[PDB]
């Protein structure tokens, strides 16, 4: 046997989804990106191969069906007739094995044509490569070739911005760079000119809101429906959470499958991919117990973003990241691979948490989260596998959060430099590790993870909340004011207070009970002002 | 712009009939509560503090009717009100001759022992009495004439019925 | 024209411009590039406009539209975002440009580096809301606001580009209105109604004599004159172009923030990190249009103004080549190590690379022994509002708030004006000191009349022509601008095979993509540019192409490349609209032949 | 299905339109000049009522032009001193002189629209405060709630040998009221 491997992948997903700064269209574009390499893949497969993958998809509303060899047969050994086997389908990526080159071409034609028709503006293409099963590892290299040749051919492929070209006499879209082509209704219900791109996104937001709600009946369908069901909300939080290490595993998975045989590679690769989708869903259905005033926006693969009740999002995200680890610990299909990859039988995820007032733009809040997620994701290189080479991340879960108020600067770089008031002094400890210390103890960078442990923040918040107040707000704010001075003046104020309020022995960080700061890589850093920020954003139904 | 049938400049001398204390953020190393000072360091009445003094009084006069209050003092949330029609400027305080600020000592007396309660020892800088400052008021009228509620306010000012600053019950304002 | 100023004397403590707060402040005032407080020119225009609207509304006997409201739309321009339905006339621009009011330049210099003093210009004002029944502070309603000390005298440059035909009576009407509305202005900024922001606003040269004239004459005043564009006039008299090509390098320095629209989407404009040459075509028409027909030269392709890209190594920074790939964990040009030219270097073991995607690289010789210097363009977001005039606060009906990214002040850019020898003869026969006329200060960009767009342009000496090497083995191409090839159907949906065919035809050499499997051969990205044409009153068409930085390298299969022709194509550019700066190529550059993975950065 | 496209090189716009006149009957046209983007209609014979003086290049003249009707579109763009390339796009194979024929196969044509600038203020006028007025060659009058659209067809074809489809062109058809 020899076959071909087809890779179909949606390019530019961040651009396509977040280009219009318009929440219905971000939801709409995320669903188009999902549908293109699932729904439309399965129809395109079914037209080119006369198969029934779309029936199994629409019966199930889930991808787990194609792990069954009865529903997705093994191409190898000629006992089975199946000329197609889907190795992967997911948001923006799909992989399939086919035995005929002409059908490999026709599949990519069919899927990419249907994207042009039903998903304008979606950049999606495909590649196929030879797949030699006389090599016991041939499939794994075929995957790596397809990814290589896909990157190369995209540059010569025609770009998805080369259509809907503006004419001088054409009108402009209300929400896009593109010319207007259709009408739609703004959030106030006025008719407005929109592009065919924006129009098809908004059309799809209906199918998206369905599918996201279908994950759990407790979920709210719409941000409008939060505004209906939950008028009590004083705050809202975009959560963005991203799974860690899967790309480096998949780049290396030949090592981790065990038996160096193609049939095992496919099975391990497929099941691992499905397993992370289930872990994200299951971890999410666990975490929402903290609330349901939560609207999902994207929920699949190792990737989650949702709009929470504000002042429940640090707790929802702590609980989610604890449950994402707990899921990937117990989930057999991840367990053994993570053990061989990183020496512990779990994966990890991190979260950015904007926390926003309800009328504030989601777009600004989400771009903050895309910066917060990078700040949480700095654990990737401060907590690292001991004696690794290259220096792999040790699986570690962390949060960064803001609480905009609008006052801090809406840009993350400016936000943090207003909390570094003096060259050695910074008033934030805010990348907080949420992984348990016991799990971290075998990594390098353990000592850093403890200083950045979220429990240190949650404890200090508890001392602030504990009670008349044990630490008076009157005196907390005296200290808050002093923190913007030099340490010699912050410590002076604290020394005026430290023995009038014995609870302050817990808020110290020096190890001496005379300063709120601790030294970290030459910077005086403190959690005290983070604890004042989060004092009312650490609430839970548990 | 905003239409203005008639603009009114309402001005006169406000005299401290008792000492006064509008506070700044608080504490000048001579007093635990320190007077508010402008950017030139001169003692002044913030126009915010006088606006809320006059709006507050008017709120009691008009039985806490939001409608007529917001008709004259504006509203952030009504779709037809927005900015205020009464402008209140910051007014510098002229302490008579050049008398310095007084410092006033305060103590809480423990109700059991009859003696100064521990910690409850404080001091407040207060503007003397006789001190003068401008009434810096402007009113943009869209109606004809001048509102009755605004005439009532100016009557209360001449009656000395409005109180300003801290410690209004404890001697001041 | 120049010479008018607005003088602003702040007579109470003042707050302006920002919906953000610092550590102990929940509202922070706006601060210039010196970190000193200033009155933005959009705030100053909006305040002064409002006060002129009051004067006109009085002179109109309270009519919301009328003769004197026409005069406000004359002086300050129509507001097309308010009007709705079939408004037939094109929107008038303003006759008045009003800069940002900055602190005295010598006072500003005294502050430099004295961070503690810059903070001391402003102080916390307390703010609390009292409960009407209890007489005590409401919960939540405690704020601390930054306010700037009274006594600040700020001055803004003003320009009145009055029409050439405007009568002396109509000039005195404009002076009267502006002098009137300035004197009627008593407040600016935030919390004007509660003390803040009291001011004196004076024009230089508009005394009350200008108000007194209006008082004596306002009844005699007609409608404003009709607005018309300054249309272009072509002599057609230019010579044919003749080699050589002169290159006149123009340094551009940003003196106020410049908005150069990349993506205009909703309530935000994003900014380019370079000045397109089309922005300088107006300055070229001004300074040089008396010497030759600039419009005919543009039509004939006898004129190029390149993009002004950030100055690096004393030259124009070059768009980072997409053939450069950094180590995803611990490399790239921002780290200063671990950069591989994938046209020449294999991907290392274990480490996966990511492409470089932006910024500008400096100069690089064939034996640089260092990574090229990387220039970064600083840009800041500025946020504005529109006030609905009857409620005197932003509302949804007026769109509320909008933002511009802008290239901040103090940035230095290099463009080059290229002209054929025949035009340089033509110019020099009419002015021997003609490069001295290229010194100008001009406004370019979006919003160029108020707070944005002020740039100094200064010419250098005539630069050397490019010196591409005519390597017969391989040819590489580096895109230093955005290439706009048309397909064979004249739409812009060209492909890399169209570029191969184009260069093959231009250089008379056959090309084939190089097959070395560890090495990448093509590293393009596409670009789509959306722009307005001010002379059309309509958007330009949409220009699709490849981004600056895109790279490719070919094996030369047959023929021999001519370095004379490579040079010619390195001056004129390739494809559409090269006169604006598109099409700018780099041929056989060292940085695309080099192997970099072993190299590192340097009162 | 074939998209037929006809090339002629080093041809003036005045001559390019005159060569196509049999096909550009009643065709709407858009002319790009340094100072104006003017909309024009060719008469039923495919002629312009001032074609030389309108289509000349010499003095701030037209550097790019498009003409379209139901059956075809002519495109022209200047390349040297008022000579340019002409490309005519047609659904049907047709006879032209001097033009060179070619074609490309397309999988399917999908209609698109493009809302024009303005509300209703032979020839009709749209206007918008943003731009002022826009005059459009349109014979039926416009009701106040009408909006004028421009229709096009995009032709999808395989670009890569891996079968990746893309829209290889978009031909303009007509103005239409919706």
């Amino acid at each position: 046997f020899q076959g071909f491997l087809v890779l179909i992948e949606t390019s530019g997903n961040q651009h396509f989804i977040f280009s219009t700064n318009k929440l219905r269209e971000n939801i709409g574009a995320s669903e188009l990106t999902y549908l293109a390499t699932t729904e439309i893949l399965f129809q395109g497969v079914d037209r080119v191969f006369q198969t029934n993958y779309y029936d199994q998809w629409s019966d199930t509303n889930s991808l787990n069906f194609l792990a069954d060899s009865k529903l997705n047969p093994a191409i190898d050994d000629p006992k089975n007739n199946a000329d197609i086997e889907i190795l992967l389908a997911t948001s923006g990526k799909a992989i399939a094995l086919v035995k005929e080159e002409g059908k490999a071409k026709q599949l990519i034609k069919e899927v990419t044509k249907q994207a042009l028709i039903n998903a304008p503006g979606l950049e999606i293409g495909g590649i196929y490569v030879n797949c030699n099963w006389q090599d016991k590892l041939g499939v794994a290299k075929a995957v790596k070739e397809a990814h290589k040749q896909f990157e190369v051919n995209r540059a010569k492929r025609a770009g998805a911005n080369g259509r809907f070209l503006r004419l001088p006499i054409a009108a402009g879209c209300s929400v896009s760079e593109l010319p207007a082509s259709d009408f739609d209704y703004n959030a106030d219900g006025d008719k407005i000119p929109v592009s065919t791109v924006s129009k098809v996104k908004r059309e799809t937001a209906k199918s998206a809101k369905k599918r996201l709600r279908s994950v759990d009946g407790r979920l709210v369908n719409d941000l409008a429906q939060l505004e209906k069901s939950f008028d009590e909300l004083d705050w809202l939080a975009v959560v963005h959470a991203d799974g860690n290490g899967l790309g480096q595993i998949l780049l290396s998975l030949e090592k981790y499958i065990g038996e160096q045989t193609n049939r095992n590679y496919i099975d391990k690769y497929r099941r691992l991919s499905l397993a992370l989708d289930n872990c994200t869903i299951n971890a999410f259905k666990m975490a929402i117990a903290v609330f349901l005033p939560i609207v999902p926006l994207i929920l699949g693969g190792d990737d989650l973003t949702v709009i929470c009740r504000g002042d429940y999002a640090l707790e929802f995200t702590r609980e989610f990241l604890e449950a994402f680890e707990g899921q990937t610990e117990t989930h057999d299909d991840i367990k053994v691979i993570a053990q061989k990859a990183f020496g512990v039988d779990r994966l990890s995820a991190c979260a950015g948490i904007s926390i926003i007032k309800p009328h504030f733009p989601f777009s600004v809040a989400y771009t903050l989260a895309e910066r917060l997620i990078k700040s949480a994701k700095e654990v990737k290189q401060k907590v690292t596998v001991t004696n690794s080479s290259p220096i792999t991340p040790f699986p570690c879960s962390a949060i960064d959060f803001h609480i905009l108020y609008d006052s801090s600067g809406i840009d993350f770089d400016r936000i943090r430099e207003k909390l570094r008031p003096e060259d050695n002094t910074e008033l934030y400890n805010r990348p907080y590790v949420v992984t348990a210390a016991e799990n971290l103890s075998q990594a390098q960078g353990y000592e850093w993870s403890q200083a950045h442990s979220l429990q240190t923040l949650a404890d200090r918040v508890s001392y602030l909340r504990s009670e008349k107040s044990a630490l008076p707000s009157s005196q907390s704010h005296a200290l808050r004011t002093a923190l913007y001075l030099e340490k010699n003046e912050a410590d002076a104020q604290y020394s005026l207070i430290s023995q009038r309020y014995k609870i302050l022995k817990n808020f110290a960080e020096d190890g001496e009970n005379k300063s709120l700061f601790h030294l970290e890589n030459g910077k005086y850093v403190t959690r005290f002002l983070d604890a004042l920020d989060a004092k009312d954003f650490f609430a839970n139904a548990n | 712009a905003r239409k203005v049938t008639t603009r009114w400049k309402i001005t006169g001398t406000l005299i401290a009939e008792t000492p006064l204390h509008i506070g700044g953020v608080g504490g000048d190393a001579d007093t635990d509560l320190a007077l508010a000072v402008n950017g030139a360091g001169e003692y002044y009445v913030p126009g915010t503090s006088l606006a809320g003094a006059l709006r507050g009084w008017m709120t009691q006069l008009l039985n806490n009717d939001e409608s007529q209050i917001k008709d004259l003092w504006g509203d952030h949330l009504d779709a037809k009100r927005g900015a205020s029609f009464v402008i209140v400027d910051d007014a510098v305080i002229h302490i008579p001759n050049n008398a310095d600020v007084e410092i006033r000592e305060g103590v809480g007396i423990d109700r059991h022992f009859g003696t100064a309660a521990n910690g409850f020892k404080y001091s407040r800088a207060v503007i003397p009495k006789g001190s003068k400052f401008k009434l810096p008021l402007t009113f943009d009228s869209q109606d004809d004439g001048l509102p009755n509620a605004l005439i009532q306010l100016l009557c209360a000012l001449e009656a000395g019925d409005i109180r300003l600053g801290a410690a209004k019950t404890r001697g001041l304002g | 024209m120049r010479g008018i100023e607005i003088t602003i004397t702040m007579q109470s403590d003042w707050h302006v411009g920002t919906g953000m707060g610092r550590g102990e402040l929940d509202s922070v005032v706006q601060r210039d590039g010196d970190n000193l407080p200033y009155i933005p020119g959009k705030t100053l225009t909006g305040i002064l406009r409002d006060s002129c609207e009051q004067v006109a509304l009085g002179l109109d006997n309270g009519q919301t539209r009328g003769l004197w409201h026409g005069w406000i739309n004359f002086i300050f321009g129509d507001q097309p975002a308010l009007a709705q339905g079939a408004i037939e006339p094109e929107p008038r621009p303003a006759l008045i440009a009003i800069g940002s009011a900055h602190l005295d330049p010598k006072l500003k210099a005294a502050f430099q580096g004295k961070k503690q003093l810059q903070e001391a210009i402003a102080f916390m004002k307390p703010g609390v809301a009292i409960d009407a029944i209890t007489g005590t502070a409401k919960k939540d309603f405690l704020r601390f606001e930054e306010v700037v000390r009274l006594g600040a005298k700020l001055t803004a440059e003003v320009e009145l580009n009055l029409p050439d035909n405007l009568s002396e009576t109509n000039k005195k009407v404009i002076a009267g209105i502006l002098a009137s509305g300035a004197k009627l202005t008593e407040r600016l900024g935030g919390k004007r109604r509660r003390g803040n922001g009291r001011c004196e606003l004076k024009f230089s040269g508009y005394s009350d004599q200008q108000i007194q004239w209006l008082k004596d004459n306002y009844q005699s005043v007609d409608q404003p004159p009709k607005y018309q564009q300054n249309k272009l006039q072509s002599a057609g008299d230019n010579p044919e172009q003749q080699p050589p090509w002169h290159i006149i390098p123009l340094t551009i320095k940003t003196l106020s923030p410049v908005v150069l629209p990349a993506r205009t989407v909703g309530n935000v404009v994003e900014c380019l990190d370079y000045i397109p040459g089309r922005y300088l075509l107006g300055y070229i028409h001004k300074t040089l249009g008396e010497y030759f027909d600039v419009s005919q030269a543009i039509a004939a392709g006898d004129l190029i103004i390149t993009n002004a890209t950030i100055k690096i190594d004393g030259k124009a920074g070059r768009a980072t080549p997409f053939c450069l790939f950094g180590e995803k964990l611990d490399g790239g040009l921002g780290k200063g190590k671990g950069v591989y030219n994938r046209f020449q270097e294999s991907e290392p073991d274990g480490i996966q690379l990511k492409g470089e995607r932006g910024g500008y690289v400096g100069q690089f010789e064939q034996e640089q022994r260092n990574l090229p210097n990387t220039g970064k363009i600083n840009s800041e977001l500025f946020t504005h509002n529109t006030i609905q005039d009857d409620v005197q606060r932003p509302t949804s009906d007026v769109g509320g708030v909008y933002s511009y990214e802008a290239i901040i002040a103090g940035q230095t850019f290099v463009a080059e004006l290229r002209l054929p020898d025949s035009l340089v003869k033509q110019i020099t026969s009419k002015n021997k000191n003609w490069q001295a006329q290229l010194k100008a200060t001009i406004r370019i960009g979006q919003s160029k009349k108020d707070q944005y767009g002020k740039i100094e342009v200064t010419s250098g000496n005539s630069a050397d022509l490019p010196k591409p090497t005519g390597n017969n083995k391989t040819l590489s191409i580096w895109f230093l601008s955005d290439i706009l090839l048309r397909g064979d159907r004249l739409n812009f949906n060209a492909t890399p095979d169209d570029l191969k065919k184009y260069l093959e035809n231009a250089l008379d050499i056959k090309l084939k993509e190089r097959s070395d499997n560890d090495l990448i051969c093509i590293a393009l990205r596409s670009q789509r540019t959306e722009s307005w044409q001010v002379r059309w009153g309509l958007p330009r068409p949409s220009l699709v192409g490849w981004q600056a930085g895109s790279c490719l390298i070919y094996d030369i299969e047959s023929g021999t490349v001519n370095a004379e022709k490579l040079q010619e194509l390195m001056i004129t550019g390739i494809g559409d609209r090269c006169t604006e700066g598109y099409g700018q190529i780099g041929f056989n550059d060292p940085l695309l032949s080099a192997s970099l993975g072993k190299l590192t950065a340097k009162n | 299905k074939n998209l037929y496209h006809y090339h002629q090189y080093e041809i003036t716009l005045e001559s390019a339109v005159d060569s196509c006149k049999n096909h550009l009957q009643a065709a709407i046209g858009l002319l790009y000049s340094p100072q104006k983007c003017e909309l024009v209609k060719l008469d039923n014979s495919g002629k312009l009522v001032d074609s030389y003086n309108r289509l000349k290049f010499n003095n701030l003249g037209v550097f790019e032009a498009r003409f379209f009707n139901l059956n075809c579109e002519l495109r022209w763009v200047n390349e040297s001193n008022g000579n340019g390339t002409a490309v005519l796009l047609s659904e049907s194979d047709i006879t032209l002189t001097g033009f060179e024929k070619g074609l490309q196969e397309f999988i399917t044509a999908i209609d698109q629209q493009y809302l024009l600038w303005g509300e209703p203020a032979g020839w009709q006028r749209l206007a918008e405060a943003r731009i002022g007025k826009l005059d459009i060659p349109l014979d039926n009058p416009l009701k106040p709630k009408d909006r004028v659209f421009l229709t096009s067809e995009e032709y999808i074809a395989e670009v890569d040998d891996f079968g990746n489809c893309a829209v290889i062109d978009e031909r303009l058809i007509k103005l239409e009221v919706k």
